[PDB]
């Protein structure tokens, strides 16, 4: 048999059968400098 | 150092010949986070 087979999606297919968008975020450990992180900046100086 | 690849540089004119004697302190330019093991370097050579 063939590993692969085609989905052959329809738009009047039931919502299980529908097809769906999957991304997955992976996060690597820290075993080397960190070089992604979070936009964290606000406030002003206000100085004396 | 701990995984961070760092270079200091600066630029002399030479007053002589070859290696005048004075002081002069080293600026640092480039930081990187590489984190990978170093132990062996050589320099580029070009011809025209
Ligand atoms: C690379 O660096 C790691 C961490 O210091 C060390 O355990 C390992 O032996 C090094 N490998 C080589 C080939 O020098």
């Amino acid at each position: 048999y063939f590993p692969l087979q085609s989905y052959g999606f329809r738009p009047t297919y039931g919502v299980g059968h529908q097809p769906y968008r999957v991304v997955v975020l992976s996060f690597e450990l820290l075993h080397a400098p960190a070089t992604v992180c979070g936009p964290k900046k606000s406030t002003n100086l206000v100085k004396n | 150092i701990d995984g961070y690849f760092k270079i200091y540089s600066k630029h002399t004119p030479i007053i002589g010949r070859d290696f005048p004697q004075g002081f002069s302190a080293l600026e640092p330019l480039v930081d990187l986070p590489i984190g990978i093991n170093i132990t062996r370097f050589q320099t580029l050579l070009a011809l025209n």
